[PDB]
């Protein structure tokens, strides 16, 4: 992507995960589980909802728009409402497809920095209690229950609680 | 321990085209571009179109006999015609300002065919039973239903003139013609006068009519000619005819009503008992997309044509199933 | 309009 | 000790729109759309418009004698007409290829209204004190103050011949009249001659017309018609009118110049003292905005007019004083 | 926003700062004080002007439109001039809305990136003489008097003149 | 030991424009508009242009003695008219219909000039050698080379009727004029009768047309005119002439053949033994580019016409070779 | 740039690296040289070419176009006729020079998000074996021969095989 | 025009 | 079209 996360330094999509659009996937002594991230996945729905919604309602409603008829002593008058018609065609072909081309474009940047955007978060949260493993994961230096996998989830993860045993394991 | 931060990948084959990247697989998506049709003519926000089956405008207008006869006041949505009308002019001439009276007919919601004047009689001492082949039917040589042909009654064609007065509360279209015969013999036979002429006048109309007489090239099997002409008399107003031959006089006129999203067009299609807010000649458009590229006329509420035959816009990720 | 893709969105 | 890395946020209440997101607040921006105007009629760029008053372009064209006659010469950028012209052609009668006339004085920056053929003597032999009810000025029967209604004098219309060469060296407008008598009797008792003709000729321009007698509804207590025709003379030309009868002969004829950036509008504001690059309908716009949704009828160098209520470009940060 | 900066993990934005867009925050023994960073400032004032003349400049002046008249007898004409002022303005009504929506998405993640970008230089000149302690901000391993903090203001930190101490305090 | 990593700069000198910052040297990019053309008058797909040299359409159509004679049978991409066209209409009259002729035009490919009606004998009893000044050739009074004087011939002006089938198997476009003397002296010194007429029917087309006899202003030192009518004669179908007096008859018609990207154009350019698919008024453009700001008349397959002057996209990088 | 790589905390260009538009500098015992990456520059020019071919492909082939005529009687077809083709001028000068400002910004930054994730890439491959020096280059704590460079080039390369020197020399 | 937003600009 | 500005590109 334009941020290197999706099919970047995060090569695939997990098709475990049903539940989001981001999220992640813990693995302790407990157990292991996929759980998406209901904050970013709600923002990015919202933007794109009204991204959508946005570009169906910059196009009004087409009424009622019919052919006319000219005898052969009005060859121009007809040539130039043909004119009319087929420039007016051109140009919203043109816009249409220039528009979901660029939206399109936009919105895969957009979902690629979400993802790095959520990335970052995580790991400014975990600071040095984990190392990276590359492709978007942490290795804890300590032991991680599932009440602190949910504690890293919700943005609430404590650093000084296990800084001293994480130093201890980093030796 | 550990823990991951991925992203969701399902199961989609949708593709869509980027700016840098064509054809990209991706979880969720939407179409923007309509192109699905149910190939029938419907009602259009529940009121049902004027179809004039073998006719065309004309020869709806005129009363071509070959027509099954409308009822007598009809309301419609749309206008439509039939690509191989066979049935239009009968009697050959030229209709004058038909394209415009078309124009005319595309805002008008609804008309009552009544009889401006009665055969039997506002012209009295002429003949009223004048026929052509041009314009048979059933074998039988006929004329228009909405039209009078006017001829000399015992040797004489005395100089008539009447007038109407329009007191329906509504425009009314009034039609006639004028009748152009091949030479001066025949003049003389059905008008009885060399220097014919017929003098149409309103408030804001204003014409004269001379029959033309030349030797002309057989159109349905005839060598002379008959011009139609049309007016709007608006309410209130008074329409006189004052002629003393060639006069094709009016029988029929028709009282109209104006309303909006109306519109003519030329379809194939057949009338069904269903309901749109949208109607193309192929067929009705039942959609809330903002595109659609199935036909560039449009009736109703209906989404903009594009020649396009791809509109996919990305709503999800990049699937990578992987 | 809504895209209605998960099961717990706010729409 | 530390240091932070931050970002400007100020009060601003500015609300934007973008793509992702409505409705967000920010520390600076701009507006694009132009939405106010002083309501005023004003001079442009330093040329007062040419208001008609009472009149519209006919009516002050023909001459409506109950319109304030303005000065012999007039200058202007642009011409002004009141919704509600009651006087126009008083009349009755079909003014030909009037649209056509507005759209040449809508380029038209200066007129000069000179005597082309002086009421005595340019037609001998003729009466020249014609007047009507349908155009009555202070309760009495008057005229066209641009027009003649030459009539019979001492029970003969003889034919009449006279010629204007134009050597003002611009363009020369000239109108006419041709009146229409509903019956054989008028027509005898007003120009002698059953059949009458009248020959307008110039180089480029030519057109001969004859009386149409018939019996037409009551317009303006008036029976009878008067069509209104024009030419545009040019410079070193020579217009020729020849006629026995039925001619509302010019009296005054106007010598035009061409500008550009003209046009007409029917405004209800007043003209006020003061001056404008930019000019609507409702009233002058003084702004260097690219785009503006009062009024899609402009005059001299507007902004685009749009249908948008709201066209806020940001230029700050996302403000969050939080 | 885009890069995760404004509104990501620096919350809010300062009142304080007065004087311009992107800038700083400092507190030490001297005291502590805000400070806009004018290069950057400039950059993205240039930047952004040059890009709303640029909106103006593309919309050409609208010169004189006037409306035309039509007889009973030339309906056709009519609708067709309506036809075609009517596609003009809903055209450039259109691209009126469509221009600024894009334009203004492009601005708040260009300020966005403003920010990420400045925050990354200043990381990258302090290196590990500091810690992050979050919301944009660094806690010093020494002692950084105006001088200093001047020093890291204006892009000419050194590191090795501190290093030692910072190394000491860091253990 | 080290590694870094960077990107391309090389030594282009391309400056293109952005939304952030106008004017940045790139070391890649692409020219998307056209500005050069060869200059010259080519032939468009293999094609030759039809060069009416110093006439224009009027004249070559009704046959100015003065332009050299094309040959019989031409076929043609796009027409080609010079601005200084002093050859046109050298009879002063006005030629109806004209624009809408020329619209015609604009959509033939081929023309056969065949004659319709031979000088000897179409018209017995009648004089074919009138000529005239205005229509000089060689110092000579001469006239139409399409067209035919028909005057009095011993004293008297016979009732013509002549007519003719088309059997080319295309369209047939026919010219004929008709004949406006001065004064009635000349009017019987030509064609014996006061109250001539001219009769032209087909089975679509039908006019009549009657001498108006007026003193005209001098234009090319004629007070007479010649009004120049035309029409197109549908394969299989009869065209009829049927006159007394005044009649400026046929002599040769065109058949004429329907081609799709067509035109006409006004260039000063010269002709030579080149080839393109895009031509325009000031040369050939050679390009597969998708815009042009050379000129905004085309015909063939030309990229599309704008106002820039310069649309240059990048493609490289940022070019910093410090 | 809008992400900070090209002219940012990497102020130049290589003038030496031709044959690619993203690539390296290594510098060891062996000798210097450039070595531009294949893979991304591959990326970059399938991407352009495809915006590019996209741009052309938008634009319909404009066909036969002529002018036409009107009489002394005809004014208001005339300046019709000639609104329309004003307009549509007007708007097609518009969406192109529009269009060609977007995609040149997009363009621009498209490239510096290439070189900043390449960056990054390499940055991730090589962890703390060697050492930001900044302008984009990394300082080894290991000895890095030709094979070596190559190994990080292609995406190969070992940390555990140069782990244990790297430690030592960073002691 | 100018965006005159400090007073230390360049503008 | 092609962009051929290197001699290896795949084009
Ligand atoms: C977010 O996660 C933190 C950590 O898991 C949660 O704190 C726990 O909340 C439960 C309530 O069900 C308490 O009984 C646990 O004792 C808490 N754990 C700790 C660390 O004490 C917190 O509840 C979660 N919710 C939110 C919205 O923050
Ligand atoms: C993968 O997507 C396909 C659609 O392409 C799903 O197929 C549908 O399956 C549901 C129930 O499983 C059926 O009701 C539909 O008739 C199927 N077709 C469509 C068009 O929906 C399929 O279920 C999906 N499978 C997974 C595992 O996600
Ligand atoms: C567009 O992408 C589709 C994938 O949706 C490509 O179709 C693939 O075609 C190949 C060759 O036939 C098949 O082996 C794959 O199985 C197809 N994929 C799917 C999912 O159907 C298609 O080739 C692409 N088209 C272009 C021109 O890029
Ligand atoms: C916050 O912004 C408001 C504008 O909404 C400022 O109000 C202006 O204050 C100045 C002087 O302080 C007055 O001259 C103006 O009349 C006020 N209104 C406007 C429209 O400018 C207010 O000053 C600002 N306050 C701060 C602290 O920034
Ligand atoms: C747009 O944003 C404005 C804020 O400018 C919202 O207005 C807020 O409205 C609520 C409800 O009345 C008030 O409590 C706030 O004080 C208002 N804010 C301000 C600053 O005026 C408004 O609701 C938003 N509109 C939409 C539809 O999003
Ligand atoms: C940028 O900051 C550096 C560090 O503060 C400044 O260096 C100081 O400059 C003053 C001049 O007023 C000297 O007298 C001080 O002794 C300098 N400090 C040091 C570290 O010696 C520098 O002047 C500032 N200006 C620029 C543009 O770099
Ligand atoms: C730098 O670019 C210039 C073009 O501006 C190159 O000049 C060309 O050089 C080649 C061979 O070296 C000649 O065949 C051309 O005639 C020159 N002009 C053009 C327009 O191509 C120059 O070679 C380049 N130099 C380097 C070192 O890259
Ligand atoms: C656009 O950029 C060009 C550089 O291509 C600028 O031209 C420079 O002009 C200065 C002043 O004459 C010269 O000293 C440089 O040598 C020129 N550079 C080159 C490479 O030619 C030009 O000034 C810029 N124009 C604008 C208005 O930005
Ligand atoms: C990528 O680089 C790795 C490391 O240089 C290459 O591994 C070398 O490949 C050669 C084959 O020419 C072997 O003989 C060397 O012994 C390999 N080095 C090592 C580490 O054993 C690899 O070949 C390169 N190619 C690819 C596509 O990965
Ligand atoms: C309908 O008309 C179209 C021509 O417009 C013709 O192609 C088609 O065969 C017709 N179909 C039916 C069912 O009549
Ligand atoms: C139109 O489509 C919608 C979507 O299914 C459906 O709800 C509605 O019934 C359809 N209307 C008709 C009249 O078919
Ligand atoms: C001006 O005219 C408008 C109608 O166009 C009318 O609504 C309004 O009342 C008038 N106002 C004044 C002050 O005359
Ligand atoms: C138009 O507005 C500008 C902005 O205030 C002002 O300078 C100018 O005086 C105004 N012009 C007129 C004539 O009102
Ligand atoms: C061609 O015609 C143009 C006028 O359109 C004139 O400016 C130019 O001088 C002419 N050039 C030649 C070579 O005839
Ligand atoms: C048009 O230009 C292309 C590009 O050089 C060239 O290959 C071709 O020969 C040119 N065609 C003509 C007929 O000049």
């Amino acid at each position: 992507g334009l941020f290197g996360a999706i099919a970047g330094f995060i090569e695939g999509g997990w098709t475990g995960m049903i539940d989001g659009w981001y999220g992640y996937h813990h693995q302790n002594e407990q157990g292991s589980g996929y759980a998406a991230d209901q904050k970013s996945t709600q923002n990015a729905i919202n933007g794109i909802t009204n991204k959508v919604n946005t570009v169906i309602e910059k196009m009004n409603i087409q009424f009622t728009a019919v052919g006319k008829e000219f005898n052969k002593l009005e060859k121009r008058m007809e040539n130039l409402n043909k004119k009319v018609d087929d420039g007016f065609l051109d140009i919203w072909t043109y816009n249409a497809e220039l528009l979901v081309l660029l939206e399109n474009e936009r919105t895969l940047d957009f979902h690629d920095s979400n993802v790095k955007n959520l990335y970052e978060k995580v790991k400014s949260q975990l600071k040095n209690n984990a190392k990276e493993i590359g492709n978007g994961c942490f290795e804890f230096y300590h032991k991680c229950d599932n009440e602190c996998m949910e504690s890293v989830r919700n943005g609430t993860y404590d650093y000084p609680k296990y800084s001293e045993e994480s130093k201890l394991n980093r030796e | 321990d550990t823990i991951c931060i991925g992203y969701h990948a399902n199961n989609s084959t949708d593709t869509v085209d980027t700016v840098l990247e064509k054809n990209v697989t991706v979880t969720h998506s939407v179409n923007l571009l309509e192109d699905s049709h149910n190939g029938k003519l419907c009602r259009l926000k529940g009121i049902a179109p004027l179809q004039l089956g073998k006719c065309n405008i004309a020869g709806w207008l005129l009363g071509n006999p070959e027509c099954d006869p409308l009822l007598p006041v009809r309301s419609w949505s749309y206008i439509v015609e039939t690509p191989n009308s066979e049935n239009g002019i009968c009697y050959p001439g030229d209709f004058i300002d038909y394209e415009e009276l078309r124009e005319q007919l595309s805002s008008v919601s609804s008309f009552e065919r009544f009889e401006i004047f009665p055969k039997e009689s506002s012209w009295p001492n002429h003949n009223t039973n004048g026929v052509t082949a041009a314009c048979s039917h059933e074998g039988k040589s006929s004329f228009y239903r909405n039209l009078l042909w006017l001829t000399e009654k015992e040797g004489s064609y005395p100089k008539l003139k009447n007038s109407y007065v329009n007191k329906k509360g509504k425009e009314v279209l009034v039609l006639w013609g004028i009748h152009h015969p091949p030479n001066s013999k025949e003049q003389q036979n059905l008008y009885q006068n060399e220097n014919a002429y017929v003098s149409v006048v309103t408030s804001n109309y204003n014409r004269r009519f001379t029959p033309e007489i030349a030797e002309r090239p057989k159109v349905r099997d005839q060598a002379g000619r008959m011009n139609y002409y049309w007016t709007l008399l608006k309410p209130g107003d008074t329409i006189i005819f004052e002629a003393n031959g060639n006069l094709i006089a009016p029988m029929y006129a028709f009282a109209l009503s104006r309303g909006f999203g109306s519109g003519i067009i030329t379809s194939n299609a057949s009338m069904h008992e269903c309901n749109t807010k949208c109607q193309t000649p192929l067929g009705a458009i039942n959609s809330s997309l903002p595109y659609q590229n199935i036909h560039p006329v449009t009736i109703g509420e209906c989404p903009k044509y594009v020649r396009s035959a791809k509109l996919r816009m990305v709503t999800g990720l990049r699937n990578i199933p992987s | 309009x809504a895209l209605e893709y998960f099961e717990w969105l706010s729409x």
